[PDB]
């Protein structure tokens, strides 16, 4: 508890990775025509945050 | 007694016993079963 911080026709994309105690987040957002599968094409995700937290992540879960 | 020792930039405060022996120590201290923290005699 030693760290704390504050700041279907749409597709949100994200990347999460943890390296040498820093946790990094990237994203991209767009409208879309077809909602059941990922749209065939290309655009690149860009950074959001980089957290100095030091934790040993092996699992994750979504919140609805 | 407050000052104690047990990847890069890791931190870990977990209290689970060192199972130094072949014994599954299951929270009980004894020969080769020890609490993970030791204190500097400052
Ligand atoms: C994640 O957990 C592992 C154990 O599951 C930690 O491993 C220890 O890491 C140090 C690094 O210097 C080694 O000297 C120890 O020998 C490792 N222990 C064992 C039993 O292999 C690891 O440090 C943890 N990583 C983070 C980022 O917290």
């Amino acid at each position: 508890c030693t760290f704390e911080y504050v700041s279907f026709k749409n597709l949100r994309e994200f990347v999460f990775k943890n390296i040498d105690g820093y946790f990094k987040i990237y994203s991209k957002h767009t409208p879309i025509n077809l909602v059941r599968d990922l749209p065939q094409g290309f655009s690149a995700l860009e950074p959001l945050v980089d957290l100095p937290i030091g934790i040993n992540i092996t699992r994750f879960q979504t919140l609805l | 007694y407050n000052y104690r020792y047990r990847k890069p930039f890791e931190r870990d405060i977990s209290t689970e016993i060192y199972q130094a022996g072949s014994k599954p120590c299951n929270g009980v201290e004894g020969f080769n079963c020890y609490f993970p923290l030791q204190s500097y005699g400052f």
